[PDB]
């Protein structure tokens, strides 16, 4: 199946309370194997998982330099922002970047992505081609010419065919017992009375891997959109993740509603029915 | 492995 | 200036075991902007032992963390989540359920 690694680097400002947060995190898929925190006692690039912790101290040297600058170049951009909406210096303002690679099940090249926002909104981003800009605004518009002038683009381009790619395979080969592991959803479902006209069915799907999972009810075999409840996939904090929908029944129907649940892992979709 | 290229400043 | 009020979930690792030992989490996600306080609570009483993953966010730019404490639930103990945000009036207490 495909594959991706990604970076997530954020940058706050604190008006009168002096240098501004930055907090960068690498995943590879659904897992976390390296972060950054200028709160944190080291000042330097930390491991967040077994196969990465192998690494030489000259990788370790190399990710701190570089998350540095990528600190160095964000403290900046809050400054420069602040001034291109001239915003006062007595409110907080936040920076986002997101960037990185797919690759298909033959680990070859699918897409690139390189996202900034400024205050939770999109600010620039590069487009499917690697070779152009969206800019959200006539702010936008200045870095853009000002990135243009730089070639850019080009430069990413470059990174995410190339060394995005190369290290995002190295990462899955070290790692093979955690990265290229699928762990089905374990399922089962639960009833809650909730008057004598009503009853909840919930459709658990727990310890499953990757995070990508459907959970639909059916009703007699028709999709069944209405009074049913879906919560967002979570994770457990073992590196696997969780996810329940459930659906309010009239007293006697349970058995009318099957909970169909698709993931990666399962050679078949399932389909879960109570059982008292 | 971060990128050491396209990081520019705004 | 994007304002988004944070999602809540409370929940075990492991299916929960009366006597037996679990993680508890509180999982808040879809916020902005990234200043957040988050409180494990037992009886009402802050947990001190609590340990958080490192900030990340969505698609959608909207920021997630999991906070989270070693915990053996009993029938009779009471756990929340307690958190403050720019968005909320005043903080926001879930209560821990065991089917949820």
């Amino acid at each position: 199946g495909s594959h991706s690694m990604r970076y997530f680097f954020t940058s706050v400002s604190r008006p009168g309370r002096g240098e501004p947060r930055f907090i960068a995190v690498g995943y590879v898929d659904d897992t976390q194997f390296v972060r950054f925190d200028s709160d944190a006692a080291s000042q330097r690039m930390e491991p967040r998982a077994p196969w990465i912790e192998q690494e030489g101290p000259e990788y370790w040297d190399g990710e701190t330099r570089k998350v540095k600058a990528h600190s160095q170049t964000h403290r900046v951009d809050l400054g420069t922002l602040r001034g291109y909406y001239n915003q006062s210096e007595a409110g907080s303002h936040t920076v986002q970047r997101m960037y990185g690679c797919d690759v298909g099940s033959d680990w070859r090249f699918l897409r690139g992505y390189h996202q900034y926002a400024y205050d939770g909104k999109d600010y620039i981003a590069l487009k499917e081609d690697l070779r152009s800009w969206t800019a959200a605004d006539m702010a936008a518009q200045t870095t853009k010419h000002k990135w243009e002038a730089a070639h850019v683009a080009e430069q990413l381009r470059a990174y995410l065919e190339g060394t995005c790619v190369e290290w995002l395979r190295r990462y899955l080969e070290n790692g093979k017992e955690t990265l290229q592991r699928t762990d089905a959803p374990k399922t089962h479902m639960t009833h809650h009375a909730v008057s004598d006209h009503e009853a909840t069915l919930r459709c658990w799907a727990l310890s499953f891997y990757p995070a990508e999972i459907t959970l639909t009810w059916q009703r007699d075999g028709e999709d069944q959109t209405q009074d049913t409840e879906l919560v967002e996939t979570r994770p457990a904090g073992d590196g696997t993740f969780q996810k329940w929908a459930a659906v309010v029944v009239p007293s006697g129907q349970e058995q009318r509603y099957t909970c169909h649940v698709q993931h990666e892992g399962l050679p078949k979709p399932l389909t879960l029915r109570w059982e008292p | 492995n971060l990128s050491a290229l396209g990081i520019f400043s705004t | 200036m994007i304002q988004r009020t944070p999602k809540i979930q409370v929940y075990s690792r492991h299916p929960a075991e009366n006597g037996k030992s679990n993680f508890l989490n509180c999982y808040v996600s879809g916020f902005h902007p990234s200043d957040i306080e988050v409180d494990l609570l037992k009886n009402g009483e802050r947990i001190e032992k609590v340990e958080h993953s490192d900030l990340s966010f969505s698609k959608d730019w909207s920021f997630y963390l999991l906070y989270y404490t070693e915990f053996t639930p009993t029938e009779k103990d009471e756990y929340a989540c307690r958190v403050n945000h720019v968005t909320l009036s005043q903080p926001k207490i879930v209560k821990w359920d065991r089917d949820m």
